[PDB]
């Protein structure tokens, strides 16, 4: 039974080479992005930003 | 075709080279032998006078006789065809014999059996196909060879071994692992001491050479002698620890002692067996085949022969005609509909019609379900209601036969009258003059309609998908499994348990919930079970549960695959086990459709290789044979087939019990046909057994070694109940009976016992659990066996008083017990006792919901002992002010005797609550097979399943207070 | 030999990946979101009640139209409701009643629903005598499904109990791609912003991107010690978080390949059942085994707020592609709109 | 196509007196017809295959049969004959008679494939006696009808029938000319050997068919069915050859179908005002099976049991005393003008027949040709013992009339097999007993009786009746003992 484990754990190294072959960022250039986008949509967010009730339609308005 | 050579009689016996049809029918191959004969005969007028059905066909399959009985078996089967191309035997040979007429001993053997059964085997009037005599010609080869299976010198002294572990109470009474053995001989009693892990063998060895210097002979050798019991006949022998006997355990706890008497082999010739003459029936009896053989699809319409019974998509359909009854007892309607276990798979009534003594119909109902999805074990069920709507009669009928063939044609069937368990019966009334009878039509087709073999093959979905599920899945798969066995299952968990179906099979306890929910209904589904179950490594190593295959046996999993599991994980058993559960099997064959079956084979090839099960199985089926003639045909062909294993001497012994038995009902039924007249009429009539045949040495039923022997008159009365038992008392027969006393015994007749049967049977049940336990409560379950209809034999225990004859003679409970006991320490020892006993019956009675009684059915021994009696004709329980005085604590107050009662009682109540899944099981089936489901829940309420044991303590006790309140 | 060479080579591999992430591993998201002004406490009000369904609900996922959703229950019914107006706009019957999930198509024509009946029957609500008839029944899968999204009206991506996930065509009925890898039941799924990568969640503990374009693992990541029962992409599409059994969740940036965050508090034993992002990302809303679905910072990992509206089970929640609302379905067969 | 949907249509109105008439009618005007109904019914017949429906399968049975008889010729490359083996092949699993219609109709389909034609052949052959050495068959019409009550327009067609129209050297023009283009279709040009046959004489005739007919039932003698086409197409170029007249095969350029219509056989008008059937006696002065007498008898309710006494007597005479029955083998025809009873159960006979050259006499040979399912009422039998205390037998259908002191023994019996007698002697007035099992009707009570024991005193001659009858009568009888009880009937 070599022809499956030698199959799988072939495609196991092929498979290890695609994820180890990317270039990677700086976790603190990966945060300052994350950050910087949340800082730029925190305004277009209404569960960040609690809303003027006439523009909620779930408190204001029965007819839609 | 195939070449064969036919042996003729014509001399030497004529043979001729044939040939025969490859895919013809064994009836055809008969034909065509017939007239080559008749034309190449020297002299065929003897051929001639005769026919076809004088002969019959034998082939020897190495020197073994076998017959081809089934006349529509498929001739390319024929194992005589398949073994001779294994033999390569080209011509294969077969002779031609005339039958012959049975002789006289032939009829008289079988007229002194069924005098025995208390029926006819060879009866075939209310039948309607020769199932009954297919098992009977089939049964033969399993009893050879367990005959076969069966060694002389062991068979017949039937050691009564046991592999239990000894309980902590005796293992006390055990001191240095050595007890005394007093040896019996003549006069010489000889005591000697041994070790209690020790063998016969070695003992009778070592003893001789103590005395190689008792009435011994010269000549003979230790060879010659071996050890018995005295008093009774239960011989010790066999490689086996000498703690490793019941009767050495019994004495042990008793407080005995043990008194042996050498003896001599019992002859081995004694328990010969009557040579066979039935030839041995066709190996390849029940085989048809697989799909690809019996479908017509891919075949010329030439060669076609069979039809499987999945090509066809047609709705079911039956034709009624009409009813009948010729006595006149408002409207009615028939209502079918067909049955699975007990699911109503479909249905189809018909109008309302006039109540005449005769109705027609002649109707077609269809049936949604296709009859390429007829489950094996149908059962079309059909009903008479009246008009608001009330059940008035019914029947029932297989919708696939014995041998795998559809029914088809017209059929009328008489009907009983009124859940229960004998409303699943597939047998029709023999009463003939009377009973409302049905007329109804199957329709006929060119070819039968055949039902292959399921054929497994290798599932990968079981090999690849590990079903490493979801832990929250994982977590609800789990959820229903814990549950009892009497949780219902909803759709939901069905199709979850389905699903899963690969991995639940992981887990033994999960069985009877991953079979409640296959789709019996729909032939892909069942094909799929048969490859579920191809895989049983995990079943096959499992622990041996009984509490759990009893569940598979039930009613519900009717399968034939379903029920074949269970029985092999109850061929590890040992005698001791079987025993205790053989009542509870015997009534589970009354769920089986068919006849035979792996469960019926299986008792078989018990009784017939020990002889205490085989006295024990015989006086159960007759037990039923004459009570139930719903299923009397069933057990009475088992029956006769066991009977002509076990040995003469068996025989012999049965007919004498049965004498005794029937002399004593006519004596009964007699004087209940109406002062010291009875006495002495009676007394008159008990004399006139003495002239009469009365045999005087004749085992008791429930004690294959208490004999008993003559009467004694003076104390042979009548007591003063109202359903007027008779008092007997007989002597011990045994010559070497130490002590001598009478073998009491009671027949009363107004109450049928198979309630109470069973219930002494649950009892002797839970004992073996407290064993492991390693507890005691000093329950005193005494012999009761029921013989006929509402007569039965019971054991009388010495030395013991009604309890309400003490109150008509609460202090007065406490003189009582101190007239029987002066002496302080017995009287002691005794209330020590008494608070074991009272404990006991308190927390059994509970479980089964009967404790609330009177206290005449309490009866107090005068050694202490206390216990019930006359439970057939059904607060937590009995616990009287009486008790409490005796107790040594009156009112509330507590003593050493009161925390013991208490305390015993909370190790027994929670000892019984980690086998409760043994226990809902019996309690209920027995309620089914029981009295002529909300009843059941008595079991499951007050029993505290899945609950904190500190609860149930609480609970528990917050009964024993209610009582004491 | 050539087994262990394989296997000593691969295990080199892995440590260099190990090296090469660890080398990205500069600051955590802790240290560098210390300045930011903490989110405070989102104090939320329920506003609506979803009543109607007979037993668990399973899954619920919102339209694109942020208006409408669909939900699959034990009960074995699909209800369409109409979250302004609480009216159902359609309740269907389903065929199967161990339905697992359901997706509403981005287009709004198709809903999807599947669940250990193996296969993704897709449903038509605009159907051509206004009906609600079966398109399509996409058969093939060896478990159940898991889990299933719309990619447009004719195509779909599903995920199943069989350690795979497969790209489906609707009008062929056949699996375009199939995504294998995985080693265990894929418990969920979350499409990338771009149709051409999408996450998975599965019991391995490991989470993997795909490209729906080719149909490879690209990367794997690690970190829980239990089953993945949830997962969800980062509005931007560079990170995604993952929920699990091991009572915490964790924040995966893309670019990073390795763990940015972890959500988590003492308190905190029970899995994670779902979780899903406010529309700019800066709110974690995970669901919990103990009724509540409490409100994380995403970037301070400080537990805002907590939704404690349901009296079984919070199975699942969504949140609109406006982030103007929060719907969370449970086992109590309710449920509830949140803002 | 109009065609299509009127062939169509036509077929489902008849399914749903003359329409059958229609049906055949609208297929016989172009060949192609032929082919096009036949797929609708294999449309029809696998529908019922499927949907499993009981009441529309022997019907649709006939039909099929019926136009593969009268199809000119099958396309080598079409194959509509395998489609019809797999849907009528996957009824052997239905209950019989539904699997008893289809077996023998597989068995028909299989010589049609071996010998294309050769099902018309073997009919035309017997209905004229057109036989032969090899070939031995025969059959004959006969008209037995009563001119006091029968209607005109039947006597007209009986006339129209009994006529020796066709001559036997026609018959072999139509015969021959039939059997080739089967065979060959289009292909041949049956203008071209319509001509050359004209010329030839009887005798070549009659040698050319017998071979002809021995080839079309040998080929069906071939194991295989595809290949024997070939192989029959082979001898019949051999035959045309030696003949001299291979040019009208081989026509690269096809001809043209022409559908030939069923030749009508050989029949034989008479007058039947008596009662009995002594006429056929008279007849026979001037193979047991190879041939079959085809008697045809108009319908009257007063008709009626005095046929069903003399059909007995024509059983009892002939199968006691077999004197005709021998010859042939003998099949009625009864024609309402016991009709009641027949359509109740076949509602087939209920529409064409009880419903009820011209249309009308049309219509009827496609009554006799292809009804082929007898259905045999249940009759009592009684003896009579007369002053002398003999035994005479008697039977009757309908009624019994009989008739005070009177010995009255009967019992009544129940479906489940079980009988409970009934013995209450009581003097009465009369006996009279209706066939509802009989209904004992005492004078005035009435009950089902099933059998019945009448016993007289002092051996007291009295009168008694049978259905009815004021001609077959029995006098001087003392006792009677009644209890319920080739030539079939013939049904749909
Ligand atoms: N094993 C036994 N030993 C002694 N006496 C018994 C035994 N069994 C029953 N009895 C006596 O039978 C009486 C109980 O009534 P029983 O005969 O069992 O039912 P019923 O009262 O209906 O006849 C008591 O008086 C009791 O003494």
């Amino acid at each position: 039974n070599n022809t499956a484990s030698i199959a799988q754990a072939r495609k196991l190294v092929e498979q290890l080479k695609m994820e180890a072959n990317i270039d990677r960022i700086k976790v603190s250039k990966a945060a300052a992005d994350l950050m910087a986008y949340c800082e730029a949509h925190a305004k277009e967010d209404p569960l960040l930003t609690p809303v003027p009730a006439s523009e909620n339609p779930f408190r204001e308005k029965k007819f839609f | 075709l195939i070449p064969i050579e036919f042996v003729l009689p014509t001399s030497t016996p004529e043979t001729a080279l044939l040939h025969v049809a490859g895919h013809g029918n064994v009836e055809q191959m008969k034909a065509q032998v017939w007239l080559r004969a008749l034309e190449t005969s020297v002299s065929a007028d003897f051929y001639h006078r005769l026919g076809p059905d004088h002969f019959l066909l034998l082939y020897q399959k190495k020197g073994q006789w076998y017959e081809i009985y089934d006349k529509y078996q498929v001739v390319q089967t024929l194992d005589c065809l398949r073994y001779w191309k294994v033999l390569h035997r080209s011509p294969g040979q077969i002779h031609v014999v005339q039958r012959h007429a049975p002789s006289e001993e032939t009829l008289a053997f079988q007229r002194q059996l069924n005098a025995l059964i208390g029926y006819d085997v060879t009866d075939v009037s209310n039948v309607h196909d020769d199932e009954l005599e297919f098992t009977r010609r089939r049964l033969v080869t399993p009893r050879m060879a367990e005959v076969a299976g069966r060694d002389p010198k062991l068979y017949a002294m039937h050691p009564w071994v046991t592999s239990k572990p000894l309980p902590e109470y005796l293992l006390k009474k055990i001191t240095n692992n050595c007890v005394f053995i007093v040896i019996h001989r003549s006069t010489t009693s000889q005591t000697i001491k041994v070790s209690a892990d020790d063998t016969p063998g070695t003992i009778l060895q070592s003893f001789f050479t103590k005395m190689a210097k008792m009435d011994i002979p010269e000549s003979q050798n230790e060879r010659d002698f071996v050890l018995r019991v005295c008093g009774r006949d239960e011989y010790l022998v066999g490689e086996t620890p000498i703690k490793n006997f019941q009767w050495v355990r019994q004495c042990l706890k008793n407080g005995e002692e043990i008194h042996l008497v050498l003896d001599t082999p019992p002859d081995p010739a004694l328990d010969e067996v009557r040579k066979e003459e039935w030839p041995l029936v066709d190996d390849c009896t029940g085989v048809t085949g697989y799909h690809e053989q019996l479908t017509i699809h891919g075949k010329d319409h030439e060669s076609v022969f069979t039809v499987s019974l999945w090509d066809c998509d047609r709705k079911f359909r039956v034709k009624i005609r009409g009813i009948d009854i010729p006595v006149l007892p408002l409207t009615v309607f028939v209502e079918a509909n067909i049955q699975y276990g007990q699911q109503v798979l479909c249905q189809r009534r018909t109008s309302p019609k006039p109540f005449t003594e005769e109705v027609l119909w002649n109707v077609w109902l269809e049936f949604s379900i296709k009859i390429k999805d007829l489950p094996k074990g149908a059962l079309l069920n059909l009903q008479i209601y009246c008009g608001k709507a009330q059940l008035l009669y019914y029947v029932n009928l297989l919708l696939i036969d014995h041998r795998f063939l559809l029914r088809h044609g017209e059929y009328v069937l008489h009907m009983w009258q009124l859940f229960n368990a004998d409303k699943l019966t597939s047998a029709t009334n023999p009463d003939k003059e009377n009973s409302m009878s049905i007329s109804i039509l199957l329709d006929n087709y060119c070819h039968p309609i055949a039902l292959p073999k399921h054929r497994p093959t290798p599932d990968p979905e079981g090999d690849r998908v590990r079903a490493e599920m979801p832990n929250q899945l994982r977590k609800q798969l789990e959820a229903i499994i814990a549950t009892d066995p009497l949780n219902p299952l909803t759709a939901e968990d069905k199709e979850l348990l389905w699903h899963f179906r690969y991995e639940s099979l992981k887990d033994p306890k999960a069985y009877p919930k991953l079979f409640s929910s296959v789709k019996w209904g729909q032939q892909e589904i069942v094909a799929k079970t048969y490859q579920l179950l191809a895989k049983r490594e995990v079943w096959d190593q499992s622990a041996l549960d009984v509490g759990l295959t009893m569940q598979l046996l039930d009613c519900n999993f009717s399968d034939e695959n379903v029920r074949a599991i269970a029985v092999q994980k109850l061929e590890s058993l040992e005698d001791d086990d079987v025993l205790h559960y053989l009542l509870q099997l015997v009534q589970a064959v009354k769920f089986e459709p068919y006849h035979d079956s792996a469960l019926a084979r299986f008792l078989l090839k018990r009784g017939l290789r020990n002889k205490r099960i085989g006295h024990f199985l015989f006086w159960f089926l007759r037990s039923e044979i004459a009570q139930s003639r719903h299923y009397q045909q069933r057990f009475a062909v088992i029956l006769e087939a066991y009977l002509r294993g076990c040995g003469t001497a068996m025989l012999h012994d049965f007919t004498q019990q049965v004498q005794v038995i029937d002399m004593l009902q006519k004596v009964t039924i007699d004087i209940k046909s109406l002062s010291s007249q009875v006495i002495s009429q009676l007394k008159q009539k008990l004399e006139n057994l003495q002239n009469l045949n009365l045999p005087q040495s004749f085992r008791v039923p429930y004690d294959p070694g208490l004999k008993a022997g003559a009467l004694v008159i003076e104390k042979c009365k009548v007591m003063a109940s109202k359903k007027k038992p008779l008092w007997l008392e007989f002597k011990c027969a045994d010559p070497t009976a130490l002590s001598n006393e009478t073998i009491g015994i009671i027949f009363k007749h107004g109450d049928d016992l198979r309630q109470d049967m069973l219930i002494l049977q649950i009892l002797r049940i839970m004992e073996s659990i407290w064993e492991t336990e390693s507890l005691d409560l000093c329950l005193l379950p005494y012999g009761c066996i029921s013989t006929g209809d509402k007569i039965g034999m019971i054991e009388i225990v010495k030395d013991a008083t009604t309890i309400a004859k003490i109150q008509q003679s609460d202090e007065v409970l406490s003189h009582w017990l101190k007239e029987k006991c002066p002496i302080e320490e017995k009287f002691q020892a005794a209330v020590e006792r008494f608070v074991y006993s009272c404990a006991g019956y308190c927390v059994a009675t509970f479980v089964l919901g009967i404790g609330d009684r009177h206290n005449d059915n309490i009866m107090i021994s005068e050694t202490g002992n206390l216990f019930h009696i006359d439970f057939g004709h059904i607060v937590p329980f009995v616990l009287t002010p009486d008790f409490l005085f005796v107790m040594g604590t009156s009112g509330k107050k507590t003593s050493l005797h009161f925390q013991k009662f208490q305390d015993v009682c909370v190790k027994a109540y929670l000892a019984l609550r980690h086998h409760t899944n043994l226990l809902i099981i019996l309690f209920s089936m027995m309620l089914m097979t029981g009295m002529p489901k909300e009843d059941i829940e008595y079991i499951r309420d007050a029993l505290t399943v899945g609950k904190s044991e500190e609860d149930a303590k609480k609970y528990f006790l917050d009964q024993i207070e209610v009582c004491r309140d | 030999s050539e087994l262990d060479q394989l296997r000593q080579e691969a295990e080199q591999l892995k440590n260099q990946i190990r090296d090469a992430r660890k080398a990205c591993a500069d600051a955590t998201l802790s240290q560098i979101t210390n300045n930011i002004d903490p989110v405070g406490r989102i104090q939320m009000r329920t506003r609506r009640t979803l009543r109607g369904h007979l037993a668990k609900i399973y899954a619920m996922h919102w339209g694109t139209d942020s208006r409408l959703l669909v939900s699959a229950s034990q009960d074995g019914k699909l209800i369409i409701w109409d979250s302004y107006t609480t009216n159902k706009v359609h309740a269907i019957p389903l065929r199967s009643s161990w339905v697992m999930t359901c997706a509403y198509a981005p287009s709004g024509n198709y809903v999807a629903c599947g669940g250990l009946d193996n296969i993704c029957s897709i449903y038509n609500l605009k159907t051509r005598e206004g009906n609600v008839r079966v398109s399509r029944e996409l058969a093939g899968h060896t478990g159940y499904l898991s889990c299933c999204r719309f990619l447009d009206d004719n195509q779909i991506v599903t995920s199943s109990g069989d350690t795979t996930c497969a790209l489906w065509d609707i009008e062929t009925g056949q699996q375009t791609t199939t995504f294998t890898g995985h080693t265990g039941d894929v418990m969920s799924l979350s499409l990338a912003p771009d149709t051409r990568l999408f996450v998975s969640g599965a019991c391995d503990a490991s989470a993997k991107l795909w490209d729906v374009r080719e149909g490879m693992c690209r990367q794997t990541f690690t970190g829980h010690e239990s089953d993945i029962n949830a997962i969800c992409f980062f509005p931007n599409g560079n990170a995604f978080a993952t929920g699990s059994d091991d009572a915490t969740c964790r924040l995966f940036d893309l670019r990073a390949d390795q763990e940015l965050m972890t959500y988590s508090h003492d308190n905190i034993i029970c899995g994670i059942t779902s979780v899903s992002f406010s529309k700019s990302g800066r709110l974690l809303l995970a669901g919990y085994d103990d009724f509540n679905c409490n409100v994380w910072d995403a970037l301070k990992a400080d537990r805002a707020g907590v939704l404690a509206g349901h009296d079984n089970r919070v199975s699942c929640l969504g949140v609109t592609d406006d982030g103007m609302a929060v719907a969370t379905g449970s086992w109590d067969s309710f449920l509830k709109i949140w803002n | 196509t109009c065609t299509e949907d009127r062939i169509q249509h036509a077929l489902e109105r008849c399914l749903h007196c003359l329409n059958c008439w229609s049906l055949q009618e609208l297929v016989s005007r172009d060949p192609g017809h032929f082919l096009i109904l036949l797929e609708q019914i294999l449309q029809k017949t696998r529908e019922v295959q499927e949907k499993g429906t009981y009441d529309l399968l022997a019907p649709l049975a006939l039909l099929f049969y019926s136009t593969v008889l009268c199809t000119p010729h099958f396309p080598p490359d079409s194959d509509l004959l395998l489609k019809a083996a797999r849907t009528y092949h996957r009824f052997l699993t239905w209950p019989v008679p539904y699997c008893s219609i289809c077996q023998e109709l597989l068995t028909f389909i299989d010589a049609e494939l071996k010998a294309p034609g050769i099902s018309y052949q073997r009919l035309v052959r017997a209905e004229q006696g057109l036989s032969t050495r090899s070939h031995r068959s025969s059959t004959v019409t006969v008209l037995l009808l009563n001119p006091v009550e029968v209607q005109a327009e039947f006597l007209d067609v009986a006339d129209k029938l009994s006529t020796p129209g066709p001559s036997p050297h026609s018959a072999y023009i139509t015969l021959l000319l039939h059997a080739f283009q089967a065979t060959f279709g289009a292909h041949c040009d049956l203008s071209g050997l319509h001509r050359r046959l004209q010329s030839k004489t009887l005798a070549e005739l009659e040698a050319i068919f017998t071979e002809t007919a021995e080839a079309q039932e040998l080929a069906s003698g071939i194991g295989d069915a595809a290949e024997a086409r070939q192989w029959l197409r082979t001898k019949l170029q051999a035959v045309g050859e030696k003949a001299g007249f291979p040019g009208v095969l081989d026509t690269a350029k096809p001809g043209k179908l022409r559908t030939i219509p069923i030749p009508v056989a050989r029949c034989y008008t008479y007058s039947w005002n008596q009662d009995s059937f002594d006429i056929l006696q008279e007849i026979l002065l001037k193979d047991p099976k190879a041939s079959t007498l085809r008697v045809v008898v108009f319908g009257s309710d007063r008709i009626s049991g005095k046929v069903a006494r003399a059909y007995s007597n024509l059983r009892r005479l002939e199968n006691n005393r077999p004197l005709l029955t021998r010859f042939f083998k003998l099949q009625f025809f009864y024609v309402p003008v016991i009709s009641h009873y027949l359509g109740m159960l076949d509602p087939w006979y209920e529409r064409n027949v009880l419903g009820l050259l011209p249309i009308l006499a049309d219509m009827l040979l496609y009554y006799c040709r292809f009804a082929a399912r007898p259905v045999l009422l249940q009759v009592y039998q009684t003896e009579l013992t007369f002053i002398t205390g003999e035994k005479t037998t008697e039977i009757f259908i309908h009624s019994l009339e009989l008739g005070l002191t009177l010995q009255i023994i009967y019992s009544k019996g129940a479906i489940s097999g079980r009988s409970r007698w009934s013995n209450m002697e009581k003097l009465c007035t009369s006996v009279n007993l209706s066939k509802a099992a009989l209904t004992l009707n005492l004078t005035t009570s009435q009950i089902k009786v099933d059998k019945v024991q009448i016993i007289g005193s002092n051996s007291c001659p009295f009168a008694v009746c049978l259905d009815q009858d004021e001609r077959k009568i029995l006098q001087s009888v003392i006792r009677c003992e009644v209890s319920p009880c080739c030539l079939p009937i013939m049904t749909f």
